[PDB]
């Protein structure tokens, strides 16, 4: 345990998040998408010695939707339970980098003030929080998962316009959903849910985030 | 004799109870199938069963040949009479 | 007591007593179930 | 090739290993010295661990158990004659050594019995009477249901396991 | 030291205190380096007869061959066998059965008790 | 039982049961117990004439 | 369409309920028009093509002024249009159906007319219809005996009690279950599947122990347990400097080699487990598996110094004898050597030749069945089960809808409840319309919240005051209103 | 042993219930579709 | 937790009118049989089986917190109610319950207390066999066990 297999987890979670970022539209390199565990150890020169800062090594920037806002950032805290101290240093790093988005992946628990500070952060800036064990398996790989697409405000505008649909009338979607957390979807935003239909052949629905 | 081989993933008793059940089912089915053959097409009963009315072959088995095993929740009748069902039976009896 | 709250609407969309949308259309086609029938598509034919 | 080490504990393990190879005179008949073989085994454990780990000591200990066996002297002898090199003997690949005479047999049959524990699972059925038009094979199952029901006639339902087909007596 | 021996040390379940018939309790004499047995309510104490003072996880033996007086043999509803010669007395009428308990014994194997006077023996084949 | 059979013991009331398994003999003469008449078989034969 | 259709139906069953039986309609034209195989089949194929293209336009269910509505139009009609396109092929008309253009032309008018007919009435109280549509099959033999064998344990207790519980949305199923699929070789290798079986399966320490005993041992090496005496005595590389003060009392446990056969275990795994849990404070030693019996004898790490009545604190920090029992009480009951801590023990084996699943495509384009090893388990740690190696996270499911919400969310819930209701329905064998089941899942999920649609959740609902008061509470909703 | 009717004329086949109704592929369902409830009800009363 | 690692061997009698349950062995102290040997005979005439001995042993550990019959009676009484500090009354009440309210069916006479004690041990013994598993579980559906 924590001797070799751990690298596989760190590899698989790295690919899962990269695919997630890739799914977010960020131009992850195919090789990063394609790399093997053997290559993953090779890419990081992994395991010259034990308990090495792989989580510091795993820490990465990801960047590229086709809309060049650029610069999303992913950080992996070394401490299982993350404190405000690491959050301030992180806050300093994201500020100094002036990144647009920061994703922090915590191993275990957190102080509620850090949890609070993460929630509020800044009215004009976003910080993202992901638990490592939940990342350990890509839920979107599951067969029961429909295709989810975030809708542009104009698409939402067009959607309401075409139907004369009232905002209330739209089914709500709870932001407590892991998948909601996956898209990084915000409240009030709409996600396009694409489903197979045993009747239509194809069924599309939408839900506003609550 | 304890020379009986238990079914993998099951106890010997589970095998034994299962094994006796296949036999009581195969025989009844065989003897039933004999009765399905034994009846003329002239019969009202076969006429009633074939037409899709309220009847079947199992009925024929029950009326003509054999009702079959009675069970409790699918299990053979429990030994409510102290390792027996009735005082007419010998102790440790396992007859159907 | 649960299902009494829902009915079909004239815009084909399925809605409740407070007019909120359940479905884009009833059964995702808006057609009557009685007019449906068992059929073989047979396009899943073995050999291409 | 005697491998000398500077660590007293390693030498002490080597002495303990040399002592384990002293079992039952086989080293005499083979003519190989227990101390050199004992020294080569410990070095080999060390070549992998490179530290006086308890687990490193544990390998000596697992090695001790294999040396101190009396039911497989031919194991020691296979090692002594160089057929099982000390670097090989140390250097794993035997799965709790017990080759020659019985524990291996036991190990095989144990592998059989635990393999048998999936075999059937817990049930059976099958009738093999009705043909299935999707696969010609009569791999079918049959249902006895609708004891009374409503106006629908009691039917015998037949399902084909493979390729999933189900149809009725009617 | 061989895989052919057995472990029947004859555990000592209890010894009553001669002062009160209460149970004696283990204790060390760290000064004499010896195990002792004492009662709590009184000052009565005595040395131990063995180093073993405890046993656990129990019931991997043939209980059903025990705890069965042959007097069951008087029950007519228990079937005699035509199988002869009590394991002792050269006479048949052995009474037979499974274990027939909580340890219902997946062992459906017959166990034999002769009913012939002057033996009382409980065996199986 | 012979006293029971002699009617010097009330068969209609007195129940008498022995369990070798428990090494016990239980007897009950309380009200509300159900009993029924049976033919008494002796030497695998009926006692009646 | 044929290529697309393989995606839509992994079961490979092409027999589906659909509107307008064109075959019977086409056949009727033949019965009417008197077309026969010994008569020529005069046809214009482009007219067929256009007729299908035009009829496709006639398939209006929404406006076609914008492409999205058309996309809405296109996908909603997609499956029917494929049945239509597959059936109305030019070759089919001329060869199989031998239809004349006139026969084809009259038929088109008929099909459209059938299409106009298929439309349901707007304003319909279909919901009351659906409630009755669920209620009626519930009346049948949903509770009639556990007829199911299927080479396995009788899981997901059949029918109404699960249906009642489901309606009640109990936090946990009365009978939780989970189906373990196996990727690659595990599907074909029992030995690999057993290796997974060993890894997944719950194992308590009490499950592992053959016997335990407590001994008074004057010397750790000159032990009174003479059988183990060389075994202790031979060890010397162990720091026996701090053992000159460790518990003079000996505690020894006997281990079930049968269990070691049973779960495929080793001594080194056990010793390392015990020390990691109890810490350095517990001394642990054991004989080799090749011995006469597996025994493990333990000591408390009395670290020489202050652990010797240093402060006399009149409390007796811990007596030895009792402490061997507290550890042993704790040793058996607390430690799980292997497995998920709520899955009981958890496996049953089934051969995939069980059902129509894992039907796979081939070079020919024909569907074929794939056989496999599978375990059906009682358990719901969906994160942990998803996290397990070699198990397929895609197909692996559990009977607990709650975990689906918690992990995958309400959208996956909508599907799993849908599958499960259908599954109860599939057991009774009485067909029920699917659209209703699709509709039912939408009703419970329309809020995006998992909650009892019953009276147990009405107060959270935004429903009207007269509704909530109608739920027998009356005055309480009305006073607040 | 097999059922077949053409132009309202029965060629062969002993009848069953799956033919006679409350099932898929039944004469009753298609008559309802073609002949409609009114013609089908009069046929049904008549046959009985 | 770390208290005694083995609470699951504590039976715990349910006495009439008492506000809570108390160990069977406490009653035995109230019966005045302070000697464990005497209680064991009351439990079984044949303690030669170590298995029966080990199963009862954890109840014996309970017995030592109170040895005196008088304290035991006041204890049971204290569990019965709170007649102030007057622990004559709790004892006296316990005495009345022990005679009349406990197993009336054998007799409420004082000298039939020792006699009463003999029934309880078989009752526990019968429980003990079934709890050990040597006894089969009694049927509720059986009519012979019914009136
Ligand atoms: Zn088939
Ligand atoms: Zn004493
Ligand atoms: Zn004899």
């Amino acid at each position: 345990m924590d001797d070799e297999e751990e690298t596989y987890r760190l590899w698989k979670i790295r690919k899962t998040i990269m695919q997630l970022c890739h799914d977010r539209g960020y131009l992850v390199t195919q090789d990063e998408l394609d790399q093997t565990l053997e290559e993953f150890k090779a890419q990081s020169g992994d395991k010259p010695s034990e308990g090495r800062p792989r989580r510091t090594d795993l820490t990465v920037l990801v960047a590229h939707n086709d809309d060049p806002t650029d610069q999303m950032f992913v950080f992996f805290p070394e401490e299982p339970k993350v404190g405000i101290k690491t959050i301030k240093v992180y806050c300093q790093r994201m500020q100094e980098e002036n990144i647009t988005r920061a994703l922090i992946v915590v191993q275990q628990g957190m102080t509620p003030s850090a949890k609070q500070s993460l929630v509020d952060m800044a009215p004009k800036y976003i910080l993202e929080q992901f638990l490592q064990q939940e990342l350990l398996i890509n839920i979107t790989e599951h067969e029961l998962v429909p295709e989810h697409v975030v809708m542009t405000k104009e698409e939402v505008t067009e959607l309401l316009a075409r139907y004369k649909l009232r905002e209330n009338q739209l089914p709500r979607i709870q932001a407590g959903d892991p998948v909601a957390r996956y898209f990084g979807i915000k409240r009030g935003q709409v996600v396009k849910i694409i489903r197979p239909s045993e009747t239509a052949g194809r069924y599309i629905t939408y839900r506003l985030v609550q | 004799n304890n020379e009986l081989e238990p079914t993998p993933g099951n106890t010997l008793r589970q095998t034994f109870e299962n094994q006796v059940n296949r036999i009581l089912n195969d025989a009844r089915d065989k003897t039933g199938s004999s009765a399905q053959k034994s009846l003329s097409e002239y019969n009202n009963f076969k006429s009633m069963v074939v037409s899709g009315a309220k009847g079947s072959k199992i009925n024929i088995s029950q009326v003509i040949a054999v009702v079959g095993q009675q069970n409790v929740e699918g299990k053979r009748i429990p030994f409510g009479f102290k390792h027996r069902t009735l005082p007419h039976f010998i102790k440790d009896d396992y007859g159907p | 007591k649960s299902m009494e709250s829902v009915m079909v609407k004239y815009d084909a969309t399925v809605r409740n007593s407070i007019n909120q949308v359940v479905q884009l259309r009833y059964g995702e086609d808006g057609l009557a179930g009685e007019s449906v029938e068992f059929q073989n598509l047979a396009t899943l034919k073995p050999s291409n | 090739r005697a491998p000398s080490t500077s660590d007293s504990v390693r030498l002490k393990c080597r002495e303990m290993l040399a002592a384990a190879l002293r079992t039952g005179d086989d080293y005499i008949a083979i003519g190989a010295d227990e101390e050199e073989l004992g020294s080569q085994i410990e070095e080999a454990i060390y070549q992998e661990i490179r530290n006086t780990d308890m687990k490193y000591k544990n390998r000596v200990r697992s090695r001790i158990s294999n040396l101190k066996d009396a039911k497989n002297p031919n194991l020691r002898k296979n090692v002594l004659c160089g057929n099982i090199p000390p670097d090989l003997f140390a250097r794993m690949t035997a799965e709790e050594m017990a080759s020659d005479e019985l524990k291996e047999m036991r190990k095989n049959l144990t592998k059989e019995a635990i393999r048998e524990h999936q075999m059937a699972k817990t049930g059976g059925t099958q009738t093999d009477l009705f043909t299935c038009g999707k696969c010609k094979k009569k791999n079918c199952t049959y249902t006895q249901v609708q004891t009374r029901s409503a106006d629908e006639p009691m039917t015998t339902f037949v399902v084909c396991n493979e390729c999933g087909n189900r149809w009725k007596f009617c | 030291m061989e895989p052919d021996g057995t472990y029947e040390p004859g555990f000592v379940g209890i010894r009553f205190c001669q002062e009160c018939n209460n149970m004696l309790y283990p204790k060390e004499d760290k000064e004499n380096r010896i195990l002792l047995y004492a009662c709590r309510n009184c000052d009565y104490q005595q040395e131990a007869d063995n180093s073993c003072i405890y046993v656990n996880k129990i019931t991997h033996e043939v209980d059903e061959l025990t705890q069965i007086i042959a007097d069951v043999s008087q029950d007519p509803t228990l079937p005699r066998t035509e199988d002869h010669p009590c394991q002792k007395c050269g006479h048949k009428e052995a009474v037979f059965f499974q274990s027939h308990s909580a340890r219902a014994e997946d062992a459906m194997r017959l166990y034999y008790v002769c009913t012939a006077p002057h033996c009382g023996h409980r065996w199986t084949e | 039982r012979k006293l029971r059979r002699q009617m010097d013991i009330i068969v209609s009331e007195v129940s008498m049961i022995r369990d070798i398994r428990e090494r016990e003999i239980r007897i009950y003469t309380d009200a509300g117990r159900i009993c029924r008449p049976l033919l008494i078989v002796e030497k695998q034969k009926l006692l009646l004439k | 369409d044929r290529e697309v259709l393989r995606v839509i139906f992994p079961t490979g069953d092409s027999k589906v309920v659909l509107p307008c039986n064109l075959l019977r309609m086409i056949w009727n034209a033949q019965k009417i028009f008197h077309i026969n195989p010994r008569l020529p089949s005069d046809l214009h194929p482009i007219k067929v093509v256009e007729g299908v293209k035009e009829l496709s336009k006639k398939l209006v269910i929404v406006n076609g002024d914008d492409p999205l509505s058309r996309q809405a139009q296109e996908n909603a009609t997609l499956l029917f249009n494929i049945h239509l396109r597959s059936t109305l092929c030019s070759r089919r008309m001329a060869e199989e159906f031998r239809l004349s253009g006139e026969a084809f032309d009259w038929l088109l008018g008929e099909i459209e007319s059938k299409f106009n007919q298929a439309i349901a009435h707007p304003g319909e109280m279909v919901g009351a219809l659906a409630a009755q549509s669920l209620g009626e099959p519930a009346t049948q033999m949903t509770l009639n005996t556990f007829h199911y064998a299927g080479v396995s344990a009788k899981n997901v207790t059949l029918g109404v009690p699960r249906l009642k519980e489901l309606i009640n949305i109990s936090k946990k199923p009365k009978t939780p279950s989970l189906t373990v699929f196996l990727l690659g070789q595990s599907a074909r290798d029992a030995e690999r599947a057993k290796d997974i079986l060993c890894r997944l399966e719950h194992t308590t320490l009490r499950k592992v122990t053959a016997n335990t005993a407590i001994y008074y041992d004057p010397n750790p090496q000159s032990t009174v347990v003479a059988e183990d005496q060389e075994w202790v005595n031979v060890y010397y590389e162990m720091p026996d400097f701090d053992v000159a003060r460790i518990s003079p009392w000996l505690l020894r446990v006997e281990l079930d080699r049968k269990h070691m056969t049973d779960r495929k275990l080793t001594m080194e795994q056990i010793a390392e487990k015990i020390n990691a849990g109890f810490g350095d404070d517990l001394n642990c030693i054991f004989n080799d598996d090749n011995a006469e019996k597996l025994v493990l004898r333990i000591r408390i790490m009395n670290s020489d110094e202050n652990k010797m009545q240093e402060e006399e604190e009149v409390v007796d920090k811990m007596d030895d004898d009792v402490f061997l029992r507290c550890i042993e009480s704790n040793m058996l009951t607390d430690m799980t050597l292997q497995g998920i801590e709520q899955i009981s023990k958890v496996y049953m084996h089934l051969p995939q030749t069980d059902n129509k699943k894992k039907i796979i495509i081939t070079e020919d384009g024909e569907f074929k069945a794939l056989q496999e090893w599978i375990l059906e388990t009682d358990g719901v740690s969906l994160m942990r089960v998803l996290s397990e190696k070699d198990v397929d996270p895609v197909r692996t499911t559990s009977n607990d809808i709650v975990e689906i919400f918690t992990v995958l969310g309400i959208e996956a819930v909508r599907k799993a409840l849908e599958r499960e209701l259908y599954h109860v329905i599939s057991f009774d064998g009485s067909y029920v319309n699917y659209r209703h089941l699709a509709l039912l899942c939408d009703t419970m999920t329309c809020r995006g919240h998992l909650m009892a649609i019953t009276r147990h959740g009405v107060n959270r609902q935004d429903t009207g005051p007269l509704m909530k008061c109608s739920f027998e509470e009356t005055v309480d909703v009305l006073m607040e209103a | 042993t097999k059922v077949v009717v053409e132009n309202g004329e029965l060629i062969m086949g002993i009848l069953c219930k799956k033919s006679l109704g409350t099932s898929a592929g039944s004469l009753v369902h298609i008559s309802y579709l073609e002949m409609g409830h009114d013609i089908t009800r009069l046929f049904y009363s008549n046959i009985q | 937790g770390a208290k005694k690692s083995a609470i699951g061997q504590r039976i715990v009698a349910t006495l009439p009118y008492i506000k809570q349950e108390v160990p069977i062995i406490i009653v035995f102290r109230a019966l005045g049989f302070v000697s464990d040997r005497d209680i064991l005979e009351h439990i079984i005439y044949d303690f030669e089986d170590p298995e029966m001995m080990e199963m009862v042993k954890p109840s014996l550990d309970e017995a030592f917190v109170i040895q005196e019959q008088n304290v035991a009676l006041n204890f049971i009484g204290s569990r019965g109610a709170k007649p102030g500090v007057t622990k004559e009354k709790r004892i006296k009440y316990a005495k009345e319950v022990l005679q009349k309210e406990m197993l009336p069916h054998v007799g409420v006479s004082d000298f039939c207390e020792t006699k009463k004690a003999y029934f309880l041990g078989y009752m526990v013994h019968r429980l003990l066999l079934a709890a050990l598993g040597r006894r089969e579980l009694d049927d509720r559906d059986h009519y012979g066990n019914k009136r």
